[PDB]
């Protein structure tokens, strides 16, 4: 994988120059909002099983055909699957802020995902729904102004909402 | 297993491994930690010469062409592997060497030895290497991406108890390795489908106080015993000694007729 | 390319782990050294012509025989300068991307990766591209963390080369 | 894999015919060609480090963009991939001419690999150039008459080219 | 096939290695072989129908209730003394392929794997079989080399059979 | 330990198979070979001082830096000289060893197997030595069968350098 | 495993020396020795089956308990690794034969053997005992003068027998 | 080793409790019936050389193996030890019927005996057998109605059996 330095680096050397004054300054600047990414990091992974328990009550509720006998969620292995995709969406989406490189959340997590559920017949487009009501928590609680100094998390929420609208998109 | 346990077995870092698995679209340092951990694993932690590896299934493995569990079969037939746990081993010591590389774990029972002897009588040393890899045991262990790890400090489903005690007769240490052929410590326990004390890391420590002579050391001797003097009481017996005594002890256990199956610092 | 940040993120993957504050500690330790690192790689940029014109010279000073004697592996010829020449800009170069990246990753993924074969299979030694590596530890001219951590990756080339 | 021998073998049992007299003086035929066969072979061998190496320089040196930053062979790793590779083929084309077939050369290296190296983004042309490179210092070896019981090694001599140009064509 | 040529290469290429003088050796070795092992097997050939032939009442007169008994799996009738001359010049033809190989590779390869299954599925005897190649042991007429190797390989697989 | 006769064995063994014709051929090539070998074993040893101080001076003279340069890896004092020739006289043993054997068993085991780490780790380069065996080769005065295998053997070594 | 020849080779190198002109002779007259060396492996090679069977129904003819009810090679599974040791056995003596040194028997079947027998209750002095009659007719079948060029084979029929002799101590 | 009533105290003290009504009146009751637990000792004991010969008569007989030459009680020596292995037994469980308490019959008899057969080749399941035939005997002999007291020994007839049943349990 890659994260926002390798990212330039690895640009660079297939080009054999070394990284321009702006490249370094522009690395600079995203060691300036370091805190607020591991913030934004510790906000959501502290929240995460009631991010994903919320947002799947809140996915049943909205498509009850998932749930009801012969749909997709339903059967407890169904539904504990269903559980852990959600979950494993929101750590992945976590790795990508962390490192602020997308390359672990489409290298590990979304490559193949939309075949495997095509193959499993699991519904994308419902998935990508729970994705956005994961997201929609998600950013609200790392926007959360109480109890964490105060200051312009516009920029890290929205490179967050990104990883978000990814995986999203590359289920639905 | 817990710390309490592992540290007196000398088995912390065993506990603590996590299993490696080879994920889509690894980087090339992936594959290199791959590579290495297979090498360890499956040659016994010897070292490794760079003329020994296989540069070719390296590269398939690297290109993708091949899956993990292909590039851990490519390295058990290879002639490296073959040199260094066939040619100069007896067949039993050879079958255990197998389990420990390629299922992480000791041999069960007799009837294990007695499969894998004949499978190498029918079809040769290729058809015994692919029973392992190709088992039910392996596949949903390891299945084809997860190098294989060593499994038999910990409750497996449908092991024998026995399982665990033997695994430290296969298991040594971390800084060990199946490197000198010899014979193996499991022939009589197998046999007879019995266990033996496990004495590894700490557990053979013994008590010396004033007892233990001019060196302060005790030697453990374990011998199978009979009456052909005093009553024998049991078949198996463990007598310690300090090392001004052992002489006399060795020539004592000799001149009975009695069989010595281990010694060791105690 | 191993980086603070990936291995933070690799560890936790291999555990299907959230990352928790352990990895919180590793962007924190990457933080406080990234400013440092990109400031030694912009000196070291800035300067790259002469250390790497410098520590060629240096090199030709130890080994003389590398520019009188005949041969595709030496440098008596203009040619060979240049191959010599191009050589210790790549590990200049690929140096400053350690700085950058916080670690030895771009130097494992595009030099120390397969040297010893093309070292052996082009005949050329060791102990020339260590000369030059030694010539740019002393005259990279950094002080504090900007140092330490850029010797520590010449360190890690020369330990590498033997 | 066959050799010259069970080549012919092959082909007799599938259709059920013992070799025919004109087969048999064929093979006797081949076996007078031993001795220049295996010393042939020897020459590549003893010699294999010299031909990879200096194809390896003057195919770069025609081809100066394969070793620039962002070239194909730019990087130790792709370098000491790309010269393993020459060594790999040099290496199968003696042993088909140890062999007097072809198979094991096309079974195990030549078969797929201009679809791997088209996935890879090796130019597979310029792997042909190499091998021409080799193949030229290879037969100059092979042909050297300084130091061996002289003779005529033209029937060896083509046999080991064709082998060359299997591998140059199998790539591009 | 197993031959000598080939299992060279075989074990050369699993290391990774080129050609070196134990397989010269091997090849020479070879050489030195072939030319009897093609004479032997011209032998062979010219005077197969009188082999396969008296190898086939070699068979009757010692088993003679397998021209007697009814059933699918004896030669009572015209079908079966047809499919046991096929099966005796199958037995004859695979050797001479193997004295042309070098080893036993073709015999390997195209009847010992799997002739415990058919003979046991058919009913058919190896004891027939052994009785067949005895006789052709007993009757090719060749010497020296040529008849050294023909009757390995007639062994071979009157030791596969018992 | 590659050998035609342990390589015979190694196979069959693998295989749970006796011994056929395969390798019955296998060794008559060590048979055809072995005076060959034994006699070009006798030629070097009877010469090898002059073979290892020949080409020890061919490696001075080639690379005079060896002899002017100070350091534990150069030949300036007596003590590296020492250590060279000793070296020198390694390779030219184990050679013998090779064509006593009939195979680069012993240099694959007692000197090739790691030589990359020992040269790297003491700074020695390979070069040296490829010019010491190449003196070797130029000055052992054999001939035939002998001269073609003692060379496939000098010039692995001197393929496992470079 | 090693040969005759590495044998030497190994106690050489141990010793930092070059053979001895007195050892590169002896390693000669083996060579000289080595026709017959190869034909007495072919001809124990092509009796092998029947050495193995005519032995094993000997022994059991000699020492019925082995096969009454109870015995150890009484039910298939235990007569047929009863027959598989045999020829085991007998496999790695021609493999000794063939190298003309001890190892490749000593290391792959003999060592441990006894021990594994005591362990498992087989009669080692009866698998001794049948060990004893395959030599024997391994032998005879040696020595046979019919069919082949005449000579004196005494030394490779006492080598032969050598390893035949301490397979039976092995077991016992 | 323990008795009835020490196994009781011994629990009682490491819960630190004095002993419970209940548990008092169970150990009344087992002093009620004392006088037959002692019959039943001293009628064993008074025949306890009929039981083993007995036994180990109609052991042989069934198991002809263990006494054909090479079976394990063959040899003065080995049918000695057995007879006496079989005293041995039958002297502990008239032990463990006194004391009321097995403690004495598994830890003087019965623990390591296992171990001690398996290492010695004694077929266990053949001393398992005899133990059955004691067993038999024993429980014929205890009872007998005639020339005593008439009463229900059922109990320590069970417990006995219990006895048996454990020492043949623990060889096997
Ligand atoms: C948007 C994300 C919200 C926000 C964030 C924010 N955080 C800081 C500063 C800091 N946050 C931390 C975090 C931690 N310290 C620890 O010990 C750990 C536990 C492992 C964590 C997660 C730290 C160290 C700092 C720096 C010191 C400080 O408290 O200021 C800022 C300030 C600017 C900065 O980049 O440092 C901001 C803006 N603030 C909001 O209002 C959003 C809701
Ligand atoms: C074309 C290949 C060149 C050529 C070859 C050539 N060789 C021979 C004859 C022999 N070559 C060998 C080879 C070896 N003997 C050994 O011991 C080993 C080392 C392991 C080797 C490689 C042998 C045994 C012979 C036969 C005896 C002899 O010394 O000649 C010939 C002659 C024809 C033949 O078939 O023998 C030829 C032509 N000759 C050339 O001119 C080409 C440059
Ligand atoms: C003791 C073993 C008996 C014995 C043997 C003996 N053999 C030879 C000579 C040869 N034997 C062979 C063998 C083969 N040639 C082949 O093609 C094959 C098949 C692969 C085999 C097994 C060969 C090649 C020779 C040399 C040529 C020849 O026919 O003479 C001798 C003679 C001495 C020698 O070393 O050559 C002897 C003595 N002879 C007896 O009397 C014993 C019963
Ligand atoms: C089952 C075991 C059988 C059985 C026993 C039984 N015995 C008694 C009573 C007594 N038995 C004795 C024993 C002895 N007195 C001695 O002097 C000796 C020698 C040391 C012995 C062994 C005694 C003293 C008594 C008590 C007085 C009496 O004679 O009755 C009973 C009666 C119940 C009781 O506990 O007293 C019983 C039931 N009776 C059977 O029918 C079983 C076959
Ligand atoms: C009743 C005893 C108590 C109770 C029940 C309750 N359950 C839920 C929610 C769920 N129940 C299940 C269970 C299953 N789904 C299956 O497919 C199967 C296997 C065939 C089972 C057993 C699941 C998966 C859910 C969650 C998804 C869903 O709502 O369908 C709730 C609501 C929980 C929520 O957060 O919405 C409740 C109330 N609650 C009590 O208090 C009763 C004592
Ligand atoms: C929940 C919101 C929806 C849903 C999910 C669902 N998924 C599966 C099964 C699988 N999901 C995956 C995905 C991954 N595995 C990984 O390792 C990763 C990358 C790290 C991902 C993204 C896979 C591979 C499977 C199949 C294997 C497995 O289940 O472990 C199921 C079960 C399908 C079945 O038939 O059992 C379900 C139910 N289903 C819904 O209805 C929601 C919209
Ligand atoms: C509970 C009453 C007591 C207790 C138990 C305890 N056991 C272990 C560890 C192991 N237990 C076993 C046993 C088995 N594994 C099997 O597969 C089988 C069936 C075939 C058995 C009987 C094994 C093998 C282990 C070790 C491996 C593993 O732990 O998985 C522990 C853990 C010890 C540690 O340090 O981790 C414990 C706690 N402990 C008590 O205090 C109770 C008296
Ligand atoms: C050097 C100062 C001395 C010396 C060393 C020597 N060691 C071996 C072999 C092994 N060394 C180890 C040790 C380790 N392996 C590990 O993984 C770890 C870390 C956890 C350690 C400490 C092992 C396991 C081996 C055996 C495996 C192998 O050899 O590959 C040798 C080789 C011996 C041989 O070739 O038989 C040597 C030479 N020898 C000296 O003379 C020095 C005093
Ligand atoms: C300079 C210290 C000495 C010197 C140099 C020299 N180098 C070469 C050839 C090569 N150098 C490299 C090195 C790299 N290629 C890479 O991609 C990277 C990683 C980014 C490195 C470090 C390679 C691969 C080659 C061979 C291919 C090529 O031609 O580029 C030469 C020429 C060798 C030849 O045979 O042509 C020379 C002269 N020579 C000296 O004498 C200096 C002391
Ligand atoms: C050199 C002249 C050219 C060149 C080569 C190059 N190849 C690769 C990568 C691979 N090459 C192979 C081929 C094989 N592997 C084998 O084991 C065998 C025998 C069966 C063959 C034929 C494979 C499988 C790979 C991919 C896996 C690996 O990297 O080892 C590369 C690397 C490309 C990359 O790393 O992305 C290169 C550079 N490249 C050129 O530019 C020359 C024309
Ligand atoms: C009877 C239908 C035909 C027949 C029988 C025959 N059998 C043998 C020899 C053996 N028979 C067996 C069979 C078994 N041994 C076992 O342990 C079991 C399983 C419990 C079986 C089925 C074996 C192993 C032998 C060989 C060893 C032995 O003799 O015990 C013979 C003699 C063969 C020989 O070479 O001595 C014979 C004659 N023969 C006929 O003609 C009948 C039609
Ligand atoms: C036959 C003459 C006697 C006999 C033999 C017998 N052996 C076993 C069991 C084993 N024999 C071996 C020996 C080897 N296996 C190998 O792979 C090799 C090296 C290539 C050797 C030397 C082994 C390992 C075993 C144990 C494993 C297995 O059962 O295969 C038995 C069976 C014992 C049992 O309990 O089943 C027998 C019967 N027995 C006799 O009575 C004859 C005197
Ligand atoms: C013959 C002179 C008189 C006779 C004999 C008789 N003996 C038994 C029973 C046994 N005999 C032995 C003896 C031995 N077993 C050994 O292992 C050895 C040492 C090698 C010897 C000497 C034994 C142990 C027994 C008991 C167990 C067994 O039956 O094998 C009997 C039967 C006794 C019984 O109760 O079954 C008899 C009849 N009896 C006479 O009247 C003869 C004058
Ligand atoms: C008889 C039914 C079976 C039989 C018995 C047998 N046992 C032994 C040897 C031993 N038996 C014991 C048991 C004990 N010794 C004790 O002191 C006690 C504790 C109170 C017990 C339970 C022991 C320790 C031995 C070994 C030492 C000794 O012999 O005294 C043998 C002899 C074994 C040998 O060959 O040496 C025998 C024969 N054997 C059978 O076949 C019957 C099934």
């Amino acid at each position: 994988m890659f994260d926002v330095f390798t990212r330039v680096v690895s640009q660079a050397d297939a080009r054999g120059e070394y990284l321009s004054g702006s490249q370094l300054d522009a690395l600079s600047a995203t060691v300036a909002e370091g805190n607020k990414r591991i913030d934004s990091v510790n906000r959501i992974t502290g929240n995460a099983s009631a991010i994903v328990s919320n947002a799947a009550r809140a996915l049943f509720a909205e498509q009850p055909q998932l749930i009801q006998p012969g749909g997709n969620a339903y059967t407890s292995r169904r539904m504990a699957a269903c559980l852990r995709d959600m979950e494993i969406i929101l750590r992945y989406v976590t790795y990508a802020t962390f490192t602020g490189d997308a390359s672990v959340l489409e290298d590990r997590c979304l490559n193949g995902l939309r075949e495997t559920y095509v193959a499993l017949g699991v519904p994308g487009a419902s998935v990508a729904a729970g994705v956005q009501k994961m997201k929609e928590a998600a950013l609200d609680i790392v926007n959360d102004p109480n109890g964490i100094t105060r200051g312009d998390c516009s920029a890290i929420v929205a490179e967050i909402a990104g990883y978000f609208d990814r995986a999203a998109a590359a289920v639905a | 297993t817990s710390l309490v346990s592992a540290q007196r077995l000398g088995i912390v870092a065993v506990d603590e491994a996590i299993p490696l698995e080879l994920r889509s679209r690894s980087t090339e340092e992936e594959v290199d930690a791959v590579i290495l951990a297979v090498y360890r694993q499956v040659l016994g932690n010897d070292h490794l010469m760079s003329q020994e590896r296989l540069t070719s299934a390296e590269s398939l493995l690297r290109g993708r062409e091949i899956s993990v569990r292909d590039f851990v079969r490519a390295v058990a037939l290879s002639e490296v592997y073959r040199q260094k746990f066939f040619h100069s081993n007896p067949q039993n010591r050879f079958i255990e060497l197998n389990y420990k590389h390629l299922l992480g774990r000791a041999p069960y029972d007799q009837s294990e030895i007695a499969f894998h002897t004949d499978l190498y009588h029918q079809g040769g040393y290729e058809a015994e290497i692919n029973s392992y890899i190709d088992s039910v045991e392996y596949t949903e262990n390891f299945g084809d991406w997860v190098v294989p790890y060593f499994r038999g400090f910990a409750t497996q489903r449908n092991q024998k108890t026995v399982g665990f005690s033997r695994s430290f007769q296969v298991y040594r240490g971390y800084a060990t390795s199946d490197r000198s052929g010899s014979r193996s410590r499991l022939t009589r326990e197998l046999a007879r489908n019995t266990a033996s004390p496990v004495y590894a890391g700490s557990t053979a420590e013994s008590l010396r106080g004033t007892s233990a002579g001019s060196r302060n050391q005790m030697y453990r001797l374990q011998v199978i015993q009979g009456a052909a003097g005093t009553r024998v009481r049991r078949g198996k017996a463990e007598y310690l000694v300090s090392y001004d005594n052992l002489s006399a002890k060795l020539q004592q256990i000799n001149r009975q007729g009695d069989t010595v199956t281990m010694i060791s610092l105690a | 390319m191993k980086t603070p940040l990936t291995e933070a993120v690799s560890t936790a993957d291999s555990q299907g782990r959230f990352l928790s504050s352990t990895e919180l500690q590793i962007a924190f330790g990457r933080l406080r050294q990234a400013n440092a690192g990109l400031q030694a790689a912009k000196a070291l940029t800035d300067n790259a012509q002469s250390l790497v014109n410098g520590a060629a010279q240096a090199v030709y000073n130890k080994f003389p025989y590398t520019t009188q004697t005949q041969g595709n592996n030496f440098a008596a010829d203009q040619r060979g300068k240049d191959k010599c020449a191009r050589d210790i800009g790549y590990y200049l170069r690929i140096v400053t991307y350690c700085l950058v990246a916080g670690g030895t990753g771009p130097l494992d993924e595009y030099l120390i990766a397969g040297i010893d074969e093309i070292n052996r299979t082009f005949d050329l030694s060791p102990s020339w591209y260590v000369e030059a590596l030694k010539y740019i530890k002393a005259n990279h001219g950094l002080s504090g963390d900007a140092r330490d951590e850029a010797n520590s990756y010449l360190d890690y080339a020369i330990n590498a080369l033997s």
